[PDB]
């Protein structure tokens, strides 16, 4: 009867319901197209979504695909180098692309009048660009630099090193660059077999947001993408290997770079399609992250999570400069674990207490630990949907994992039905007591052990 | 003579080939790793430590008193006609 018990429990918010549809087709060649419209915009973002990458190189020309890539931007048979940057010039729209392990991406953005004149763009590059044998090789200056810059951002080669001994017997292995002496050797043969082999019509998705009309998008990409092969079968239905996984560690011991070490470990995960897919993202979000030149008005030592409280305690002074976990989902399998950097001293305390964070998971997380994460996730997740960009990124994302996209009212059911018991059966399930891999880098003389950290996974308590 | 000799020493040519042999992706005994998987053995009773060491405390209680009944009837089949048991005294 108190007034204490008759607040405002609205689970999902309205809005979740009230949102505009994603519109879908696929055309007779069997390009797919999707859209949707966000009337509160006077731009847009279009793009081209397609699903290949360097795990679809041969061993022998590993890096033909991020080769493909700067080509893309030399010269067709209508335009050439300078024709094609001064046109986007002229419309002050702007002309991106990346390329990863399994997607290939190409986007622009720009007002409403010139989407026509992008998606023409975007066709011709991606159909009919020119591999000049003269270009090729001129391209191998500016790749090699390439390697060195690379070589300075620290996290992103870890992340690498990690893929290269976890997955050693399998193309999902393989760096993006790929090795110099690949680069050094490259012709214009090597990129036309990437080509045919890969970028046909069932790979391929044509996604926008903003301002945009779907029947005049479908009609566009179906007068400048019919030029594009189909897929050709010899009767050969045989199907994949998934990768296997191998728990071992590479190490870079170098005492002349300074005092900080950084390091990485990993668990094998789960494919974007498992049951269990939306519980391993609430998993990486109770793990969390922290800096220590970056805290916010909550200090860490008095922090609800209860692996930064651990962390900054450590020896009344703190054991971590930062970390953060991750979880990274592929095809036919994925990767979970965490990357951190600390002190050459304190590198063992740190790197065990994040690990007992994550064997926490199967014996002794709260409800109130939980809900916590729960929330965070939410508030990140939701508030990036914001730019047109954001938004194309999820449809086209989607449809190649997923083959739909998933509104936002069902990702807010299957996340509202997680509670404790069932973080607990997956952690047990995947986690618990499970092979792992490791990589490192920098003053590692107090590194634990491969088998100290393989037999952290369980407890013997309990 | 090589072998023990500081002047001389070295491998003979067929222990450098043994050296060389390759067995790599080849498991003879995959079909008794298979069996022990497929009884459930490490989900149900070692995967937890409170149940691997009731594991530990039952089966040794069991095991134990199989082991003693054993080596006695070993101990008596050897031995018939020496023990006690085995000749009944005859009063006069
Ligand atoms: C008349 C004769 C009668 C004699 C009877 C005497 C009793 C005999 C006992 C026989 C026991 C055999 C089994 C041994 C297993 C030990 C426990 C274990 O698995 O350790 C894992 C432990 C952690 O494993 P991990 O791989 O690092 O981590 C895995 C998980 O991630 C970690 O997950 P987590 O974080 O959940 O786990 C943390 C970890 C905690 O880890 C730690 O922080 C370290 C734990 C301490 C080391 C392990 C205990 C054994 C140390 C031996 C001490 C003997 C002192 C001898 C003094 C004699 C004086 C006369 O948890 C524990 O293990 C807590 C302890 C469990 C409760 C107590 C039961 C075990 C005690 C065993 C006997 C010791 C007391 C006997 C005292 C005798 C006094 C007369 O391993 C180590 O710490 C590494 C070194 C271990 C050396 C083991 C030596 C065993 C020798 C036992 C015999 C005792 C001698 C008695 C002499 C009597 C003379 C009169
Ligand atoms: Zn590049």
């Amino acid at each position: 009867v108190s007034p204490l018990a008759r607040s405002v429990d609205a689970a999902i918010p309205e809005e979740a319901f009230n949102q505009p549809p994603t519109l879908t087709t696929t055309l007779p060649n069997g390009i797919r197209v999707a859209t949707q419209r966000l009337p509160f915009h006077q731009t847009a973002t279009v793009g081209v979504w397609i699903d290949s990458g360097s795990r679809y190189d041969t061993k022998e020309t590993n890096g033909a695909a991020h080769f493909l890539e700067h080509m893309t931007f030399k010269g067709t048979k209508r335009r050439s180098r300078i024709q094609l940057e001064q046109e986007i010039e002229n419309m002050g729209a702007h002309l991106n692309a990346y390329t990863s392990r399994e997607q290939t991406v190409y986007y622009a953005k720009a007002f409403k009048k010139d989407i026509p004149q992008c998606v023409d763009i975007l066709s011709d590059i991606l159909l009919n660009s020119t591999i000049d044998e003269e270009a090729v090789q001129m391209e191998k200056h500016v790749i090699l630099r390439e390697m060195e810059e690379v070589e300075r951002q620290t996290e992103e080669v870890i992340f690498d090193r990690l893929h290269t001994t976890a997955f050693r017997d399998s193309p999902l292995g393989y760096t993006i660059l790929g090795p110099e002496e690949n680069i050094r050797n490259m012709t214009r043969e090597h990129i036309l077999e990437y080509i045919n082999r890969n970028y046909t019509s069932d790979r391929m998705v044509v996604a926008a947001a903003g301002d945009v009309d779907h029947k005049e998008l479908t009609a566009l990409v179906e007068k400048h993408f019919a030029g594009l092969p189909q897929p050709k079968r010899s009767k050969i239905i045989l199907p994949t290997e998934k990768p296997f996984f191998c728990g071992s560690e590479l190490l870079h011991r170098n005492d002349d770079m300074g005092p900080t070490a950084h390091v990485a470990v990993g668990f094998e995960g789960v494919p974007w399609k498992s049951p269990d897919a939306v519980t391993f993202m609430l998993m990486q979000a109770i793990v969390g992250s922290y800096r220590k030149h970056d805290e916010g008005i909550v200090p860490g030592k008095v922090s609800a999570n209860a692996t930064v409280r651990n962390v900054c305690n450590k020896m009344t002074v703190g054991c971590a400069d930062m970390f953060s976990a991750f979880n990274t989902c592929y095809s036919d399998t994925g990767l979970f674990g965490f990357y951190a950097q600390c002190d050459e001293v304190a590198l063992e305390h740190c790197v065990m207490e994040i690990m007992f964070g994550i064997t926490s998971l199967s014996y002794a997380v709260t409800d109130e630990e939980v809900e916590r994460a729960k929330a965070q996730l939410k508030t990140q997740l939701l508030g990036h949907l914001d730019s047109t960009t954001a938004v194309a990124e999820d449809i086209g994302r989607q449809m190649l994992a997923y083959g739909r996209r998933m509104p936002l009212a069902e990702f807010l059911k299957r996340l509202e039905v997680i509670d404790a018991e069932e973080v607990k059966r997956v952690a047990w399930k995947y986690l618990h007591d499970a092979e792992v891999a490791v990589a490192g880098l920098g003053p590692l003389f107090g590194m634990p052990q491969l088998i100290n950290l393989r037999r952290a996974t369980f407890w013997l308590r309990y | 003579i090589r072998f023990g000799n500081p002047w001389r020493d070295d491998y003979p040519e067929w222990i450098w080939k043994s050296l060389r042999v390759s067995r790599k992706d080849k498991d003879m005994f995959a079909p008794f790793f298979k069996l022990l998987n497929a009884t459930k053995l490490y989900e149900y009773c070692l995967k937890d430590n409170r149940r691997y060491c009731m594991f530990v405390m039952g089966v040794g209680l069991v095991s134990s008193w199989m082991w003693s009944e054993w080596w006695n009837s070993v101990w008596r089949r050897i031995n018939k006609g020496k023990l006690y048991n085995d000749v009944p005294y005859v009063y006069p």
